[PDB]
């Protein structure tokens, strides 16, 4: 029975945003940890065939020279914004020789995470952490579909973010250092995922006032799970 | 050595079975009881050995019984002896036989086995693990407390072989064997549908083990008919009781169900969920391979003339079935016994083709 | 060449009516203990109070006490004690399975077996015995009861 | 024009159109496609064609650039679009910086557009799925396969089309690295995959390599012919 | 052998040895007492209309015959002879005898349950508020009216049920089924749809009947769409007679004395085309919905469904929740099913992690292109 798609509730929220909050939950999941040494993060990129060449799959995307993300789900929907996401800040950085911060990023892209409509198509189906390190020190930063911005301390989204959220709350303070919340994040990913954990499997994002640009290749990832 | 002292014993046991005044009490038991033994009609039962019958004609009496048969055998809706000088309940009367049993259970061995079917080889195992091994070998399931899967859907298209399939669980068989097209679950009369299913799924759960094969019941929603009352205002009803007496209340027993459509799109889902049914299984038009098996058994019976080649047929038509390999098959013979033939030449199959196919 | 051919059952049972069962059984069991445990003291246990009048089945309860006197998981032993109520039977049990320390349990299904005689005549021995006192406190009384009602 | 969203989200979190657009690839004609060190090959099985007729036109194996090569499923029209836009797309790249197109961006194009075709007003999504193979600047194999959600999703070997889990579970028993070590053994590896396949009676069997320093060589089908026959021999060796 | 030959020789033995008593002893368990029960009585039963004064004087209808007046036996009281009272009377004087219970329909009789079908409140873990609910209605005033006295309250006598199709509506049903304690009455929504007008109707009077008869009882209403949802009004005349049955139960239910010691549940899977006369509370007070199980449901159904099968333990549950995230009750049923199917696949005695993950691509993954829960999740 098909209504209008631009429909409120019964109860009062919407239809369409609703289903794309629950089109969330089938993605995978990613780990965000603000340290004010840095902002670390954490994703799994759920292997699925020997075939499938692994290094191919993106789930990190570079917004700026210091502003970075992660997506989940539907990866396409979350590729446009990362291009426009970009753009922006190219402008800002342009019409004011200075850095977008990473809440006015966010600000431009909420702005129209919800225009979906007939004239003037759908609501997008994407959750993004947003990390950087701003004149405000690190930032990790989540939206949603809904345009329903909130700053997190660290946030972990999707499929398994029920006890991602409990066991981090478990572990995390406020006085964290980075590789302590590195491999903190990814006890949680070999909790949560369902292969074994390896070379392959996982990757890394980190950026820091020292360590100015977030870089992370292959094989200090290695090093990093012989520490376990 | 044990058969000798086995079998005196076991025959003695069994003449002792035979073994069990008493004439006298014969004679008694026939005097208590008429000669016109009239027949009576159960409305309700009181426990003080009395109860109230319902004459043939309307007239009810509360009547005591001649109590050496089980009462206990009987419940409202049931058929009772009577008396015409005391009306009183004579005993307990033997069920009427029996116009839906006997229509609506296939009683003989109904056709041809699995050497009949054409290459399937993965459906095939299962139906067969699905009603054939847990019925017959319910052993494996008893290591794992696993109950078996419930229901099996068949669909595909037109002529890839569910009645077949069937015909073929019908064969090797153990149980009772319940046959309805789904078609005849649309009745003149309004309120006749759930009468229809109570009684079909009353007679499965009453007299045995059973297997219940609904065909073609997706024309139910698609066909609408004059010959009805109210069409889908209670075509709904009749789907809506058919759900409940297949998925619900007091623990359901022993009765497999299997059903098969042809477009299974046009489905209220709510059948279609597990606890219902567990497995859903494609019937697709098959390959090229086992065509030959299909040609090769639908004509290993037959004086074939070696001057034809199958292979000649499965290019012919891109998406036939084996619906088009019998109507070939056959219509060659039919050509072959119009001129008092017994071998059957290639421009038969190519006439035969050229009818089936084009017309 | 039966205890070559090593299937028992119908050996046994055709073997039981010609003791010679005793030195059958003593010649038999070496290796194998849960399929004349289990299956022939099982078969012929069952039978023997069936079919086979008494006093065979003194023999199977004596010489069963001598091939279960040299195996394990004593309540075959305790059930000979019930169709026995052998006295000289729950001294060795008690070396035996206090030589095997559930503890209590046993002497739960102890004191429901026994009949009225040996918990009398075990208190009376073990009184003088007794090697840990526990079986004093178990096997008479108020240790079958002990555990249950809280 | 057509103010309508035809693509809205189900009540359990799906997009209908996309998740059943594949359906549309799923019963179409399959194709396989691995990569060599030095030579790629791919080819497409099931041409199902009336083995008595022209055979120029129903090509499904066609370029975008001297550099790339195609193949898809699904349905023929919506590849015939979506390669005449790509045609476009990398000549006008050719207009702008002076390389050759990198198929990393072709790739990154097509499914670029698929997804902005799913969210737009009332657009119907392609029911394709195509296969991008080329080997750009120092010699690079490399090979993407699309969606039609759009993800442009880079492998080693092919499953797509009919029964493309039987493929690939052969390809998985099959990732020897051996087979990429002899280029005829690499065309003969396409041949037994797509032989583990279909019929295969080597007429619906369309293949087409590039040895990445030369363009692209529809084979003629006696060569596979005689590819097929010492398969046959190997396969009787194997006894 | 022995123990075959053994006992066909005691139990043919013993057949052979009572044959003696059989052949030497030489229905009657009752033929004295049935020649007794000679001097009683046919006792035909009738109808009566109303009763006249200073005097018995009474005035009958039997069912067919006629309508007489008659006199009482000496063998009755003089008070329980009231009007419309099916009572028994002589062929031959025309005399009343004893007062009874009216007429049932006995087409009506065969709802009541007469049995229990054993589910446990065990089966529907993960849904603890609702059974809490259900339980604080259903089976608290029953067992328990203290807290509803001496407060001075009433309960909710009537509570419906809904949600998507398979989600434990009928399982919960079942669950108060076993420990009900009173007389449980089952009514598909099918049974009140019959050939002639307004009979259904007298359908749902029996049912009353029966619930006023006997105190303090149960009667569940299943898939009430059937029974009536809407009051369409066309120049058609189309769906009325369902309609007349949907405001009879309406009437007979709740007001103008109302029921008694009577709950009625309701359980439907498109709460969605109801009148909102029965969304009137004190009718249907209670909405308890089921909703599907989040995340923690489908563990603790797992641990249900996997309590009492032959898996290996050292595998996790939770991983496999994980992957089931709009997934029914009886999805997961197919998902532990399946997973032993696999394992019949092989000859093992033990599942494995990756049968289970056969068993969720096989069965939510492939037959998700159905899976009964896009349409009814917007209630249609
Ligand atoms: N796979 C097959 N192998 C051999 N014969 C087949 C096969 N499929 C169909 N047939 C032939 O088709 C007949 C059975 O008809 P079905 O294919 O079962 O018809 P149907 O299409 O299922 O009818 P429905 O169920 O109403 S669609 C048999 O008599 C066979 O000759
Ligand atoms: N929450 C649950 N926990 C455990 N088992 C469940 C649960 N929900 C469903 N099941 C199982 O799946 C079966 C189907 O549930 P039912 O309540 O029988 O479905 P339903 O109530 O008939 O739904 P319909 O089709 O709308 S009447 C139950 O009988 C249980 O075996």
């Amino acid at each position: 029975y098909d209504r209008g798609v631009n429909t409120f509730s019964p109860e009062g929220r919407l239809f369409q945003v609703e289903y794309a909050i629950e089109a969330i939950k089938l993605g995978s999941t990613a780990i965000g940890i603000q340290t004010s040494e840095g902002v670390c993060l954490a994703v799994e990129k759920r292997i699925t065939s020997p075939l499938m060449e692994p290094s191919s799959i993106e789930k990190i995307v570079e917004i700026d020279a210091h502003i970075g993300c992660a997506m989940s789900g539907l990866i396409a929907d979350a590729k446009t914004l990362i291009d426009k996401a970009r753009v922006e800040t190219q402008n800002h950085w342009f019409t004011y020789n200075e850095t977008m911060t990473v809440e006015s990023v966010t600000q431009a892209v909420s702005n129209l995470a919800l225009q979906f409509g007939e004239e003037d198509s759908r609501p997008f189906g994407v959750a993004l952490l947003f990390g950087g390190v701003d004149e405000k020190g690190p930032q990790l930063f989540h939206m949603d579909p809904s345009g329903t911005f909130v700053q997190c301390d660290a946030r972990a989204i999707g499929s398994a973010s029920e006890g991602a959220q409990s066991s981090l709350q478990e572990v995390y303070h406020k006085s964290m250092t980075l590789k302590e919340a590195i491999k903190s994040s990814l006890i949680i990913l070999k909790q949560v995922m369902e292969e074994k954990l390896n070379a392959t499997n996982i990757e890394l994002a980190t950026v820091q006032p020292g360590q100015n640009f977030h870089m992370f290749t292959k094989e200090e990832l290695e090093e990093v799970i012989k520490d376990i | 050595l044990e058969r000798i002292k086995d079998y005196l014993l076991m025959e003695e046991e069994f003449i002792r079975n035979q073994e069990q005044k008493q004439e006298e009490e014969r004679s008694k038991v026939d005097d208590l009881r008429g000669t016109p033994m009239s027949v009576g009609t159960l409305e309700e039962i009181i426990d003080d050995n009395h109860a109230i019958v319902s004459t043939s004609v309307g007239s009810e009496h509360y009547v005591s019984i001649l109590s050496f048969v089980d009462k206990d055998l009987l419940e409202p809706g049931c058929s009772v002896l009577l008396n015409h000088k005391v009306h009183a309940v004579i005993g307990v009367l033997m069920d009427d036989t029996d116009p839906l049993v006997t229509v609506m259970k296939v009683e003989k061995a109904p056709q041809e086995t699995y050497a009949d079917i054409g290459g399937l080889d993965n459906q095939i195992q299962e139906i067969k693990e699905s009603v054939e091994l847990p019925l017959t070998h319910p052993e494996y399931y008893e290591e794992m407390g696993i109950k078996p899967p419930k229901g099996v859907i068949l669909y595909g298209p037109p002529g890839t072989g569910k009645t077949l399939l069937a015909k073929a669980v019908a064969n090797q068989t153990s149980a009772t064997f319940l046959r309805v097209v789904g078609s005849e679950l649309i009745q003149k009369y309004l309120g006749d549908g759930p009468k229809l299913v109570r009684e079909l799924f009353r007679v499965a759960e009453e007299h045995a083990p059973s297997i219940v094969f609904i065909d073609e019941i997706d024309a139910i929603g698609t066909k609408r008919y004059d010959s009805n009352s109210g069409g889908e205002r209670e075509i709904q009803r009749t789907m809506l009781e058919l759900l409940n007496q297949l998925d619900g209340f007091d623990s359901r027993g022993d009765v497999k169900v299997i059903m098969a459509t042809n477009r299974i799109e046009t489905l209220d889902p709510a059948l279609i969920r597990p606890g219902r049914i567990d497995r859903k299984i494609e019937f697709p038009l098959p390959d090229e391979k086992t065509k030959k098996r299909i040609f090769q058994i639908h004509t290993s019976r037959m004086t074939l003339a070696d001057d034809v080649t199958l292979d000649d047929l499965i290019m012919a038509k891109d998406d036939l079935s084996g619906a088009d390999i019998k109507a070939i098959c056959t219509e060659a013979g039919l050509m072959a016994l119009r001129e008092r033939r017994m071998k059957v030449t290639n421009e038969d199959f190519k006439k035969s083709k050229e009818n089936v196919l084009y017309k | 060449a039966e205890k070559v051919q090593r299937e028992p059952l119908l050996t046994l049972v055709k073997e039981i009516v010609p003791l010679l069962m005793e030195i059958e059984q003593v010649d038999m069991l070496e290796k194998d203990i849960d399929e004349n445990a289990y299956a022939k003291v099982c078969l012929y246990l069952t039978s023997c109070v069936n079919y086979v009048p008494e006093p065979e089945n003194s023999a199977l309860l004596r010489c069963a006490l001598g091939v279960f006197r040299k195996f394990s998981r004593f309540p075959e032993a305790l059930r000979l004690a019930l169709m026995l109520n052998d006295m000289e039977l729950v001294e060795d049990i008690f070396t035996s399975c206090k030589d095997v320390v559930m503890l209590g349990r046993h002497g739960v299904f102890l004191e429901l077996s026994e009949d009225v005689e040996e918990y009398e005549d075990l208190t009376e021995i073990m009184s003088n015995v007794q090697l840990n006192s526990n079986f004093l406190a178990l096997a008479r009384e108020l240790d079958i009861m002990e555990p249950k009602v809280p | 024009s057509y103010d309508r969203a035809i693509t809205v989200f189900s009540p359990d979190g799906h997009l209908f159109q996309v998740e059943y657009a594949q359906e549309a690839v799923k019963k179409g004609s399959t194709a396989v496609g691995v990569r060599g060190r030095d030579i790629v090959v791919l080819g497409v099985e099931k041409k199902s064609v009336a083995k008595l007729q022209d055979e120029r036109t129903v090509r499904k194996i066609c370029a975008l650039d001297d550099n790339v090569c195609m193949a898809f499923a699904g349905l023929t029209a919506d590849a015939r679009i979506v390669i005449n836009r790509a045609r476009v797309e990398c000549q006008s790249h050719r207009l702008t910086v002076e390389d050759p197109v990198t198929v990393e961006y072709i790739t990154r194009y097509i499914a670029s557009l698929k997804q902005r075709y799913t969210q737009s007003n009332g657009r119907r999504p392609f029911g394709i799925s195509a296969l991008i193979v080329g080997f750009d600047f120092d010699g690079t194999p490399r090979l993407y396969q699309t969606d039609p959600s759009g993800t442009y999703h880079a492998w080693k070997a092919n499953a797509i089309g009919r029964g493309a889990k039987s493929v690939r579970e052969f390809l998985e028993k099959n990732y020897t690295d051996e087979a990429i070590e002899t280029d005829d053994l690499t065309i003969k590896l396409v041949i037994k995959a797509l032989l583990e396949v279909v019929q295969s009676g080597g007429k619906n069997i369309e293949l087409a390599v590039m040895r990445r320093d030369q363009s692209l060589k529809i084979l003629n089908p006696e060569e596979i012919e005689k590819y097929v026959a010492e398969i046959e021999k190997e396969k009787e060796e194997n006894e | 052998q022995v123990e075959d030959d053994i006992q066909q020789l005691l139990k043919k033995i013993n057949e052979l040895t009572g044959i003696k008593e059989s052949d030497t002893g030489l229905l009657a368990a009752d033929k004295q007492t049935l020649q007794s029960e000679q001097p009683l009585q046919v006792a035909r039963c009738t109808k009566i209309i109303n009763a006249d004064s200073e005097d018995p004087k009474y005035i009958i209808n039997v069912k067919q015959f006629a309508k007489f007046v008659v006199d009482l036996s000496d063998q009755v009281a003089p008070t329980d002879i009231e009007e419309g009272m099916r009572v028994g009377v002589d062929r031959n004087k025309y005399q009343i005898h004893i007062p009874l219970p009216p007429k049932i329909d006995p087409t009506v009789t065969m709802m009541q349950v007469e049995e229990k079908p054993d589910v446990t409140y065990s089966d529907v873990g993960g849904c603890k508020e609702q059974i809490e609910k259900l339980r604080e209605v259903v089976e608290t005033p029953l067992l328990h009216p203290e807290r509803f006295v001496n407060l001075g309250i009433e309960p909710p006598k009537g509570v419906l049920l809904f949600g998507p199709p398979g989600t434990g509506k009928t399982l919960c049903a079942r669950a108060v089924a076993n420990r009900t304690d009173a007389c449980f009455i089952r009514v598909i929504g099918s049974e009140l749809v019959q050939k002639y007008v307004g009979e259904g109707a007298r359908m749902v009077r029996e049912l009353f009947e029966m619930a006023r008869t006997k105190k303090a009882c149960l009667i569940f209403f299943d898939e009430i769409d059937a029974i009536g949802g809407a009051r369409f009004d066309d120049g058609a005349g189309g769906d009325n007679e369902v309609q007349r049955t949907m405001l009879e139960l309406i009437n007979q239910l709740d007001g103008f004395d109302p029921r008694g010691n009577i709950k009625v549940l309701m359980a439907t899977n498109r709460p969605d085309t109801l009148d909102p006369a029965l969304m009137r509370p004190g009718r249907l007070d209670r909405k308890i919905e089921f909703s599907l199980p989040d995340l923690e449901g489908r563990t603790h159904i797992f641990k249900i469904h996997a309590r009492s099968m032959s898996v290996e333990r050292d595998i996790r549950f939770e991983l496999l929740a994980r992957l089931c995230p709009n997934s029914t009750g009886a999805e997961i049923r197919s998902v532990c099913t399946e997973a032993g199917m696999f394992a019949i696949r092989a000859r093992r005695k033990i599942a494995t992690e990756k049968d289970f993950l056969e068993a969720v691509n096989k069965v939510i993954k492939s037959y998700a292109k159905f899976s009964a829960t896009p349409r009814y999740m917007t209630y249609n």
